[PDB]
Parts: structure tokens; C-alpha cells; sequence
């Protein structure tokens, strides 16, 4: 019948993984005990987005809204526009699409509208340089997120266009058992509807922390000014640690609220990126969910990915248990032979997924 | 200009 | 209402008592140059003074005498210093046509307002510490959002230099005075001139608003002090 | 008395050219 | 306490699994410690300085396939 | 078009 889950925990994946598998799923007891039970608008909006890029899928939400039945269709894609409710930014909706877009009948050219940043979801600049670079490593050669308008909270007004040109049968098998050597650190300091002095001060705060390092530091000042600057003033920084040896990235990102010091947050994110590096072996934590699934959906082949002990956390474990429930795939783990670090190798057999929706 | 003049 | 503090052009700080009818204390070396601006915290225990020596000096009231606390030296001469009603912000005007905002508790730099072509003469902060107004000699009033330092609107209020602008208490409305001998009543939300007052024969050097906001007092170069009462 | 020197960030702004602006946006 | 067993023992909660051998991804940004605690930790950066021919194309592809199959046998 | 988000929510 239907594999059953509980709660809103990992709502997007259980649908995304369901969509890729073709296996029907039931999500039940969604916030049953809360005063406002059931699905939230942004989650409902995500369901509308899933229907738009697919055909033949049946989505049934209970009368109380606490249970949803999802029978997946085929990924079809196409050109469309999606209005994102204010409760979540665009990155909330762009992220799941990255998981499905490269395996589509037609090209994904989806136009997103709403707030473009938040304290808890992926930013524009994170996706462009923090998640997407992983996709090229997995064989998604061409994928772009064009920034037509930035929208800061609370009024938003931003505009981002998601285009993936690479359509592939399945991602290449993953083989990385080493600790990447970071060559340089880059980033974009952006602000909307404000004075460019704020942008410079943040790079100053970021540079203050990171000047101790022996590698080059170059942070772009992307001040957005004019009609494309959104309807609210806002600002943020994302700093990316880059490895040109085999094309890898580690990144951190935060945005600022009213009354905060641009130098303070610039110091925070620059300090923040180092913690992500410290917890990273081959990938930072915030792209573990993206990389692991691609290994799972590879050919009938064992991929290898080096992970740190700091990365194997509750989020990692719940993610794995979700994968097994739906694919029956188990991520085996063997220790590294080195003693300098306690890094860890994740080995995954692919389920032999293929893009059967594309035309030959 | 002179600071004294412009304001006073 | 029993004491008055005065800042002179010679850099001296003077304190008077009404009951004694005499000067209690004088600080000859309060500043090396004219003490252009002087502001007090809401508690009334800390005094802020701006001078032509390019410094801001903080003073404490201890039983009554003044003691210098800290010196904040700026790159340029200071025209006006204002303390927010909540005592969280400190705004200072410089001859370089930029207004600098500081955090009163920690003296950390917060914002650098820019866009005035001539130096800012007066600064005033809303009762809620959200909106801040800057009036400069360039005949323009600029209303800024203190959350991000954003100029909501720039108003060509008067035909000459605008010396003083004050918020009405418990409201975003404000008044403005200029060398054109006209006092104008404005709406802080709609940004429109509510009323124009033509009584002054010459330049209007100072303006003050009652704590209740019932009346406003303006004095000019004609030696005339007049009281504008809300009817 | 404590003396604190505040050399604030310069407010002078060098605007990027429109063409380099497009190149950076495209990435 | 081998974690590998702990992962697949669904009866043990992940939080319980974590602690023995020592919240939600919808928040893309992962959990971090407080800034001031974070700042003191890297007044020094020393901890992380450590991170910082086949004749024909056909034989190459056969080599890639053959090498991969060998990897499966070793790990199996 | 086929499929749909058949919203039976109150």
C-alpha cells in the first residue's frame, strides 16, 4: 500500500524521494497536537509546485489537513512561474527542485517570486555556489539560477529564475576519499535598498577574522540598487571556501536584521565558515543531504564519500532512516586508515535509477 | 564658508 | 526645571541654579573650541557635548559638579549631537555633510548617513526611536529609517538654510524653521506641509517644543519670542 | 579620561560599470 | 557502541543513538554554537591549517569499467 | 493536465 511517516519532519524529502522512487507515500499526524494543525501554506505551496513539474500525480490532503496521500507521477518539468508565500523564501522551494530537475522529460525553466533570503533557508548565493557546484560534480554540467530581482524580508519582491540545461540518466558514481585542500575563500557581500557603506563594513568584519589565513581572500560587493532592489531593505553575506584541485566548496551564509552591526555579522559568517570547514571532511554539513541522495540514485555501483564524525548527527541519521524506508538502501560506513583525523568513509550502492522520462 | 557664520 | 546648563563659543561649560540665581560651576577647559552642541540623556545623569575641537565629551552629574567621563574624537568639527529618547542611539552631525549614529551603551559605530550636500545643522529622533530627521543648509529635510539608515524621503522644505527641526512628542509630525523667517508644520507619515506660519520678520535661530506638545516656541533675529499654541 | 579614536568607513562609492555588473550577475 | 548498528536499530531514537557512543533539515542552515563562544575558539586558526595512458579511447573506458568492478569486489 | 492537489481541507 503506502509507506507511512509521522509529522512534518523532512516534509520535502519524503515527497522528493517519493517522486524519484515512484512509490506512493502517506504522511500522517502532521502537527496534530498544535493549535493550528495540519499543513502550512508554504508546505501546501510546495505541493502545488510538485504538481506543476509532474504529471499523473495524485495529492490528497485530509479534511483536517493532518494527513496527505502522495502518489507520484513522472517528472515532466517545463516552463512555469511559482508564487512563493511570504512565510518562506524562494530558496525553500528552489532546493527540492534541484533534486528532481536533472531527471526530467523537459527542461526546468521555473520563475520564482517572493522573499529571497531568510535566517533558516538556503539563500540565492548559497545555491549558486554552495549546492549547485555539487551538482556539476555529480554530472549536472549546466545549471543556472539567474537573479533578476532581490527581495529582502518582510516585503520581498525578489525574482530568481531556475534553469537546468543538463538532463542526465542518473548522477555519476561518487568517488571521494580525501580531505580537499582549500585554495582560496570567496563570497558575495550583498545589500538591498541601502547605502553601499554597509556592504563594505561587512567585508571588513569578515576580512578581520580571515586575514590571519595564508590564502587569498576576495569578497564581491554586490550592492543591489534601483527597481531591482526589492521592496524592503536587507543585507547578508555568504563566504565560500573553494578548492580548485577537484572543484569543491564549503560555504556559510547569514542575513542581518534591523539594528545589527554590519561588522558583527561579517565577523560571524567569516568565523562561521571556519566551523563548517572544521566539521567537514569532503563536504560541509549543509550539502550532505544533496550529495547523499545522488549517491543513492546512482547506477548499480558503490560510491564513496568521506565524511567527518562531526557530520554524523541527528539530521544525518533521520535522513538515512528516511532513505531506507523508501529505497531500502543502507549507507555502510568504514573508518579511514589515517590517524591524523577521525574522518569516515560512507559507501552507498545506487538503486539503478534512470531518467526514463527524457526522450531519445 | 565659516562654521560660525552658516549656523549663527 | 531648577538648573540650566550653557555651552559658550569659548569652549566653556556653565551651570546655573534658578533658586540661587547665581552660577554654581564653570568649566573653562570643557573644550578647546566652541561647544556647538549639547544634549542630555533621558535619565539626566549623563551629558553629551559637541565642539569644534572634533571631540564629543561625556560628563556625569555628582553631588552638583560635572566630571569628564570619556572623549570621542571625530575626523571633523561637530555641529549637532542628539541622544535618542530611549538613550540607545547617539547621532552627531559633521561639517563633511555626513551624520554618524552610535550606540550610547557601548559607543560602537552603527550607521553613516549620506546625501546632504551642505552640513547638517539639526538632528531629531522620533519618540519611538525609529525615525530620525536631518536638516542641512542645503534647504532640504531628509527623513531616515533608523533600522537601516534609509532615507524615506527628501523634502525641499524652505528657501534658505534650515536651522532647527523637532518632532512633536508622541507623534511623527515635526516642525521646521529656516532663515526665510517661516515656520512650517509637517506630517511625518504623509510627508506633507500641514501649515505655514508667517510671523517672523527675520531669521529663526532656535525652535523648541513643549513636552506635552501643546505649544511651540520660536525666536528669531527680530528679538521676538512668540508662542504657537495648538487650538 | 578614556580617549577613543573613531576613523569610520569611507562613504565614497565607486559604482561598477554596467558591463562588469552583468558579468558578475551572470557568473 | 558501534554506531553502524545503532543507526539501523530504529527503536533507539537518533538523539539516543547519538549520545550513547559519544532537529529538522527544513532549516537549511545547520546548527552552530554562540558567536562569542565561536569567536574565542579561533583567535588561532592553527587547528584547520592542515586542510589548507591507453592508446585508444576505447581502452580508457574499458579501464574505467574494469577498475570500478575491482573496487566492488574488494569492498564486498 | 492530469493529477491534482485535491484539497479537501475545511
Amino acid at each position: 500500500k503506502y509507506t507511512t511517516f509521522q509529522g512534518s519532519q523532512n516534509f520535502r524529502l519524503r515527497i522528493v524521494l517519493a517522486t524519484l522512487s515512484g512509490k506512493p507515500i502517506k504522511i500522517e499526524k502532521i502537527r496534530s497536537g498544535d493549535l493550528n494543525p495540519g499543513l502550512k501554506d508554504y508546505e501546501v505551496s510546495f505541493l502545488r509546485l510538485i504538481e506543476s513539474v509532474t504529471n499523473g500525480s495524485v495529492i490528497e490532503i485530509s479534511y483536517t489537513g493532518t494527513t496527505v496521500i502522495y502518489r507520484p507521477g513522472i517528472i515532466v518539468g517545463g516552463a512555469s512561474t511559482h508564487i512563493c508565500p511570504s512565510s518562506k523564501p524562494v530558496g525553500y522551494f528552489v532546493e527540492p527542485m534541484l533534486y528532481l530537475a536533472p531527471f526530467s522529460k523537459k527542461k526546468f525553466s521555473i520563475l520564482f517570486k517572493g522573499i529571497t533570503a531568510s535566517h533558516n533557508d538556503a539563500g540565492i548565493e548559497a545555491i549558486k555556489w554552495g549546492l549547485m557546484p555539487v551538482m556539476e560534480k555529480f554530472g549536472v554540467r549546466e545549471c543556472a539560477l539567474h537573479t533578476l530581482k532581490r527581495g529582502s524580508p518582510p516585503l520581498g519582491g525578489g525574482e530568481v529564475h531556475l534553469v537546468v540545461d543538463s538532463l542526465i540518466a542518473q548522477p555519476i558514481t561518487m568517488h571521494e576519499i580525501d580531505r580537499p585542500i582549500i585554495s582560496s575563500i570567496t563570497g558575495v557581500a550583498y545589500s538591498t535598498r541601502v547605502s553601499p557603506s554597509l556592504v563594505n563594513r561587512m567585508i571588513d568584519g569578515a576580512k578581520k577574522v580571515l586575514k590571519n589565513l595564508q590564502c587569498e581572500v576576495n569578497i564581491t560587493a554586490d550592492v543591489w540598487r534601483g527597481e531591482n532592489s526589492g521592496k524592503s531593505p536587507g543585507w547578508g553575506i555568504t563566504l565560500v571556501a573553494q578548492s580548485k584541485q577537484k572543484g569543491w566548496s564549503y560555504f556559510a551564509e547569514d542575513i542581518g536584521d534591523a539594528g545589527s552591526i554590519p561588522e558583527e555579522l561579517g565577523e560571524k559568517v567569516a568565523c562561521q565558515l571556519l566551523e563548517e570547514i572544521s566539521k567537514s571532511a569532503a563536504v560541509g554539513r549543509n550539502q550532505l543531504p544533496l550529495a547523499i541522495v545522488y549517491m543513492v540514485i546512482g547506477k548499480e555501483d558503490i560510491g564513496r564519500l568521506r565524511i567527518n564524525k562531526e557530520q554524523i548527527d541527528e539530521r544525518f541519521i533521520i535522513l538515512l532512516r528516511d532513505i531506507k524506508k523508501i529505497f531500502n538502501t543502507e549507507v555502510f560506513l568504514k573508518p579511514v586508515d589515517e590517524a591524523d583525523n577521525e574522518d569516515m568513509i560512507a559507501t552507498i550502492k545506487g538503486i539503478g535509477f534512470t531518467n526514463t522520462s527524457k526522450k531519445i | 564658508p565659516d562654521s560660525t557664520n552658516i549656523k549663527l | 526645571g531648577l538648573l540650566v546648563i550653557l555651552g559658550t563659543r569659548n569652549g566653556e561649560l556653565q551651570l546655573f541654579d534658578l533658586a540661587s540665581s547665581s552660577l554654581l560651576d564653570t568649566i573653562e577647559d570643557a573644550h578647546d573650541a566652541a561647544i556647538w552642541s549639547l544634549d542630555l540623556t533621558s535619565d539626566g545623569k549623563r551629558l553629551v557635548t559637541g565642539s569644534a575641537d572634533k571631540t564629543v565629551k561625556f560628563w556625569d552629574f555628582k553631588v552638583l559638579k560635572l566630571h569628564h567621563d570619556t572623549t570621542l574624537e571625530l575626523t571633523d568639527d561637530i555641529l549637532c549631537v542628539r541622544v535618542s529618547p530611549d538613550d540607545r542611539y547617539l547621532a552627531i552631525s559633521l561639517l563633511d555633510n555626513t551624520v554618524k549614529v552610535f550606540f550610547l551603551d557601548s559607543m560602537k559605530f552603527y550607521l553613516s548617513l549620506y546625501g546632504h550636500k551642505l552640513p547638517v545643522l539639526s538632528i531629531d529622533i522620533s519618540f519611538d526611536s525609529k525615525m530620525i530627521i536631518t536638516s542641512s543648509a542645503d534647504k532640504n529635510i531628509k527623513i531616515w529609517g533608523l533600522d537601516f539608515g534609509d532615507c524615506h524621503k527628501s523634502l525641499f522644505a524652505h528657501q534658505d538654510s534650515i536651522m532647527n527641526v523637532k518632532f512633536l512628542p508622541q507623534s511623527h509630525n515635526f516642525f521646521s524653521c529656516s532663515k526665510d523667517a517661516v515656520v512650517k508644520y509637517w506630517d511625518g507619515e504623509k510627508f506633507e506641509c500641514i501649515q505655514k506660519l508667517y510671523a517672523h520678520q527675520s531669521e529663526v535661530w532656535a525652535l523648541a517644543v513643549a513636552t506635552d506638545g501643546g505649544f511651540v516656541v520660536s525666536s528669531s533675529h527680530d528679538h521676538s519670542i512668540r508662542i504657537w499654541e495648538e487650538t | 579620561p578614556k580617549v577613543i579614536r573613531f576613523n569610520g568607513p569611507s562613504d565614497v562609492y565607486v559604482p561598477p560599470s554596467k558591463k562588469t555588473q552583468k558579468l558578475l550577475r551572470s557568473g | 557502541w558501534n554506531i553502524g548498528k545503532l543507526i539501523y536499530m530504529d527503536n533507539i531514537s537518533p538523539e539516543e543513538c547519538i549520545r550513547r557512543w559519544r532537529v529538522d533539515l527544513e532549516k537549511f542552515v545547520p546548527y552552530f554554537d554562540t558567536f562569542e563562544k565561536l569567536a574565542k575558539k579561533w583567535k588561532s586558526v592553527d587547528a584547520i591549517k592542515e586542510r589548507f595512458e591507453y592508446d585508444t579511447w576505447y581502452e580508457l573506458q574499458k579501464a574505467k569499467i574494469s577498475k570500478q568492478l575491482e573496487i566492488n569486489n574488494i569492498e564486498y | 493536465k492530469r493529477g491534482g492537489v485535491i484539497d479537501k481541507r475545511f
